[PDB]
C-alpha cells in the first residue's frame, strides 16, 4: 500500500504550489506591463521584449517542481 | 476494440524502444530494464523535422534574390528578420554563431512543438491497423531526452563562452566573489553561483518537457476518457490553446538562450 | 468502445479547428507577407525614381 | 464655506465664498467640498458647477487650466 | 482498500491551488487591463490583444495541473 | 466506511478552495472598474463589458474545481 | 457513531473557507467603491447601484459553498 | 469520547476562519474609509454611513461562520 | 485522557488565527491612518477619534474568538 | 506520555502565528510610518508619537497568544 | 518512543514561521525606508534612526519564538 | 516500505513552499522594474543590469530548499 | 523506523518556509532599489550600499532556520 | 520519463544542424538582404549628389 498513495500526494503537492507560484507571479509581471504600457503605447513592443525578458527567470524553479512532479507520478509510480 | 480505457492511456505513453543489445520492438505490455533503449519515434520524427527545416531554408539561400522576393521567400526572410532584430538588441558582442543557434532553436522546437497538433490516435492508427507496427507516440519535445539534450547543449556554451570571453581568473572570481564580493563569504558564494549556474539549463529543459507532455496528456485523456461525440467540443478549445502555448514555449527557449549568453559574455 | 468513433469524434474536432485557422490565423499571416512584399517593392520602386 | 478664486492671465472671471464645485479635472471628475485636503490638478475644457453660500449656484465655462 | 479515495483527496488539493492560482493571477492582470481601459478607451482592443498574450502564460501551468489531477482521478482511480 | 467518508472531506476542500479564488479573483478586478467607473461616468456601460468578458476568464477554472466537487460528492458520494 | 463527526468537519472547512472568500473579497471591492465615494460625493448613489451589481457576481461561489455546507451539517449531518 | 474534542476542533476551525476573513475584510474596508476621510475632512458622516452599509455585507457570511460554531460549540459539541 | 491534548490545540488554532487577523487588520488600517496624518498633521485627533471609532468593529471577531478559545482551554480543560 | 507531544505542538503553532501577525502587523504600519518621515520630516516626534498609539493595539492579541503559549510550554508542560 | 521526534517537529514549525513573520516584515520597512532615502537622500541618517528603532519593535515576538525553537531543539531534545 | 517514500512527501513540501518563494519573490521584483523602465525607458540597460544584481540574491535560499529537496530525495534516498 | 524520517520532513518544513521568507523579503525590498535607483541613478551606488545593509538584516534569522535545517540532517541525523 | 540513450543520440543530430546551418542558411539569407538593403539606400545618394 504505503509505496503508491503517498508519492501520488507528494506530486500534487509539488505540482499545487507550483501553480500557486507561477500564477500570482506571472500575473504580478503582466499587470506592470500592462500598466506601462497604457502610459507608453510606442514602447509597447519594447516593454513586452522586457516582459519576457524578465518573465523567463519567474517560473524556471516552478518548472523544476513541475517536471519533478511528473517524474514522480510518471516514471516512479 | 479489446482496450480498457484505463490502460489505452498507458500504452499512449510507453514509447517505442530500441533495445542496443536485441534490436527488437518493444511493446507496452512489459517494459525491459536497460539504459540502452533509443526511443525509436523521437529521432526519427526529430531528425525529420530538423532536416526539413534545413533544406527549405537552405534551397531559399541558394535561390534568394535582392530583387522583389517571392512570397513563400518572403516569410523566410520575415522570420530571418525577426531573429536578427531579437539577437542584435539582446546581444552586444561579435560572435557569428549566437544568431543560428537561436533561429535553429525557435523553428525547430517550433516544429516539434507543432506536431502535437495532429490528432492523436491517427497515426498510432496508421501504424499499428495498416503497417501492422507494434507502437507511437510521435512529438518529440513531449520527452525529457531532447529537452534536457538541448539544454545541455546550452550549459556547454555557457562554459564555452565565459571561459573565452573573460577566462578563468574572471569566471572563477565571479563565482567566488559575487554576490557578496566579500572574501569573509566566498564559500556561500560558490554554492548559491554554481546552483545558480545549474539551475538555468534544468529549468530551461523542464519547463518546455513539462509543457509538451501535460498538452499531449490531455489530447491523451480527452480522446479516452469521454464520448467521441461529446470529444469535440472540449478539444477544439484546447487545441485552439495550445497553439499560444506552443508558439510561447518555443520563443522563450530562444531568448533565454540569447540571455544567458549575452549575461555570460559581457 | 469504437476506436473509429473516438477517432470520429478526434476527425469532428480536428477538421473544426482547421477550418477556424484557414479564416482567423493564416489570413492574418498571409496579410503581413503581403505587407513585406510592399515595402520591399515600394523602397525599390523609390529607388529607381532617385536614380533617374 | 470657502473662497473660490477663478482667475485667468488675462482677468478674473469670479471670486467668492462657496459651499461646493463639480469638476472635471483630467484623470477624472472631482468635487471639492470644504476642508478639502491640499490638492493640485489640471482640468479638462468644460462647464465647472458653483454652488455660492446660500446656494445659489452658477455655472462658468472654463477651457481648462490648474485647480 | 483505502489507496482509492487517497488518491481522490491528492487530486482534489492540486485542483483546489490550481483554482486559487489561475482566479488571483487573472484577476489581477484583468484588473491593470481596466485600469488602463479606463485610461486609453481607443487602445482598449490593442491592450485586450496584448492582453490575452500574457494571460496565455498564466493559464499554463494551472493546465497542466488540472490534467495531471484528471488523470489520477478518473485514469488511476 | 471511511471510503464515503473521506470524500466529503476532498469535495470540501476543493470547493473551498474554489471560492477562496472565484471571490478574491472578481473582488480585486471588480474593485479596479469600480475605480474606473467613478472616474469615467461615460465610459460606465463600455467598462462594464470589458469587466464582463475578463470575469469570464477569471471564472473558467473555479468552475472546473466546483464542477469536479459536484461530480465527487454526488457521484462517488 | 464513526460517521457524523468527521462530517461535522468537512462542513467546518467549506464553511470557513467560503467565510474568507466572500469577507475578504467584498471588503476590497467595497473599499474601491468608498475611494470612488469620497472623489465624488455627487455620484454615491449610482456608484453603489455598481457596487451590488458586481458584488452580487462576488458572492456566488461562497453562497454555492455555504449552501451545500448547510446541506452537508444539517441535512445529511 | 473522540467526538467531542473533534467537534471542538471543527468550531475552532469555523472560528479561526472566520475572524481571519472579517479582520481582514473590515480592515481593507476601514483602511479604504480613512484615506477617504483624510481626503474629505468635513464629509465624514457621509462616507461613515456607506461603510457601515457595506460593513454589514461583510459581516453576513462571517456572522453566518460564527454562529454555527457557536451552534456546534455549545449544542453537539 | 486524550481530550486534553485536542482541546488545548484546538485552543492553540483558535487564538493563533484570531492574533494574525486582528494584527494584520489593525496594521493595514493604521497604516492608512498614519499615512493621512503624516500628509497633514492638523486632522490627527480627528482621524484618530474615527480610527478607534473603526478599530473596535476589526477586533469583534477576534475578541470573540478568544473568549471562546480562554473558556476552552481553562473551563473546558 | 502522549500529553507532552501535542502540548508542545499546540505551543509552537500558536506563538508561530503570534510571530507571524504581530511582525506583519508592525511591518505594514512602520512602512506607511517612514513612508511619513521621509514625506515629512519635522513631524517625526509627533509621528513616532502616534506610531506608538497604534503600535500598543497590534501587540494586544499576539501578547496574549505569546503569554498563553510560555503557559502551555512552562507551567502546564 | 514516538516522543522525541513531534518535539523537532514543533521547533522546525515555530522557528519556520518566525523566520517568514520577520523577514517579510523587514522587507515591508525596508522596502519604505528605500523609497524614502531615494526621496531625501540628506535624511539617511535620521531614517536609519528610526529604522532601526522600529526594526527594534518588529523582531521582538520573532526573536521569542527562536528563543522558544533553539532551546527545545538543543535543550530539551 | 515508508521509509522509502515519507522523504518524498517532505521534499514535495520542502521545495514546493521554495518555488511560491522565489516566483512571487521574483515577480514582485520584476514588476517594479518594468515600471521604472516605463518612466526611463532609455535608461532600461542600466535598469536591467542592477536587475540582474539584486535577483541574484533572491536564488539562494530557494535554490538550497530545491538542492537539499533533490538531494533527499536521490542522495538520501 | 520512521523517527529518523520525521526529522528529515521537519527540516523540510524549516527550510521551506525560510525559503518563502527570504525570498519575499528580498524580492520586495529589491523592487523598491529599483524604483529608488531608476528616479535617482547618482544615487545608484549609495542606494545599492543600503540595500545590502538592510538585506543582511532580512537574511539573517532565515540564515538560522536554514542552518538549523542543516544541522538536523547533518549533525543530529 | 526516465533517462535513456537518446539524449545523446538527440546531442549529436543537434551539433551537427547547428554547423549545417551556421555555415550555410546565415551568411546568404543575411547578406541577400543586406544587398538589397545597400541597394536601396544608395538610391537616396543618387539624391543626395544630384542636389549639391
Amino acid at each position: 500500500n504505503l509505496n503508491m498513495d503517498l508519492l501520488y500526494m507528494a506530486a500534487a503537492v509539488m505540482m499545487g504550489l507550483a501553480a500557486i507560484g507561477a500564477a500570482i507571479g506571472i500575473g504580478i509581471l503582466g499587470g506592470k506591463f500592462l500598466e506601462g504600457a497604457a502610459r507608453q503605447p510606442d514602447l509597447i513592443p519594447l516593454l513586452r521584449t522586457q516582459f519576457f525578458i524578465v518573465m523567463g527567470l519567474v517560473d524556471a524553479i516552478p518548472m523544476i517542481a513541475v517536471g519533478l512532479g511528473l517524474y514522480v507520478m510518471f516514471a516512479v509510480a | 476494440e479489446n482496450m480498457t480505457p484505463q490502460d489505452y492511456i498507458g500504452h499512449h505513453l510507453n514509447n517505442l524502444q530500441l533495445d542496443l543489445r536485441t534490436f527488437s520492438l518493444v511493446d507496452p505490455q512489459n517494459p525491459p530494464a536497460t539504459f540502452w533503449t533509443i526511443n525509436i519515434d523521437s529521432m526519427f520524427f526529430s531528425v525529420v523535422l530538423g532536416l526539413l527545416f534545413l533544406v527549405l531554408f537552405r534551397s531559399v539561400a541558394k535561390k534568394a534574390t535582392s530583387g522583389v522576393p517571392g512570397k513563400f521567400q518572403t516569410a523566410i526572410e520575415l522570420v530571418i528578420g525577426f531573429v536578427n532584430g531579437s539577437v542584435k538588441d539582446m546581444y552586444h558582442g561579435k560572435s557569428k554563431l549566437i544568431a543560428p543557434l537561436a533561429l535553429t532553436i525557435f523553428v525547430w522546437v517550433f516544429l516539434m512543438n507543432l506536431m502535437d497538433l495532429l490528432p492523436i490516435d491517427l497515426l498510432p492508427y496508421i501504424a499499428e491497423h495498416v503497417l501492422g507496427l507494434p507502437a507511437l507516440r510521435v512529438v518529440p519535445s513531449a520527452d525529457v531526452n531532447v529537452t534536457l539534450s538541448m539544454a545541455l547543449g546550452v550549459f556547454i556554451l555557457i562554459l564555452f563562452y565565459s571561459i573565452k570571453m573573460k577566462g578563468i581568473g574572471g569566471f572563477t572570481k565571479e563565482l567566488t566573489l559575487q554576490p557578496f564580493n566579500h572574501w569573509a563569504f566566498i564559500p556561500v558564494n560558490l554554492i548559491l553561483e554554481g546552483v545558480s549556474l545549474l539551475s538555468k539549463p534544468v529549468s530551461l529543459g523542464l519547463r518546455l518537457f513539462g509543457n509538451m507532455y501535460a498538452g499531449e496528456l490531455i489530447f491523451i485523456l480527452i480522446a479516452g476518457l469521454l464520448p467521441w461525440w461529446s470529444q469535440w467540443i472540449l478539444n477544439v478549445p484546447w487545441a485552439i490553446f495550445h497553439i499560444l502555448i506552443i508558439t510561447l514555449q518555443a520563443f522563450i527557449f530562444m531568448v533565454l538562450t540569447i540571455v544567458y549568453l549575452s549575461m555570460a559574455s559581457e | 468502445m469504437n476506436l473509429n468513433a473516438t477517432i470520429l469524434g478526434q476527425a469532428i474536432a480536428f477538421v473544426l479547428f482547421v477550418l477556424f485557422a484557414m479564416k482567423y490565423v493564416w489570413p492574418p499571416l498571409m496579410a503581413a507577407i503581403e505587407k513585406r512584399q510592399k515595402e520591399i517593392a515600394d523602397g525599390l520602386a523609390s529607388a529607381e525614381r532617385a536614380h533617374k | 464655506t470657502y473662497h473660490l478664486d477663478v482667475v485667468s492671465a488675462e482677468q478674473q472671471m469670479f471670486s467668492g465664498l462657496v459651499e461646493k464645485i463639480q469638476v472635471t479635472g483630467s484623470e477624472g471628475e472631482l468635487g471639492i467640498y470644504p476642508g478639502h485636503a491640499p490638492l493640485l490638478t489640471a482640468i479638462k475644457p468644460g462647464m465647472i458647477r458653483i454652488v455660492k453660500q446660500h446656494g445659489h449656484e452658477e455655472f462658468i465655462y472654463l477651457s481648462g487650466g490648474i485647480l
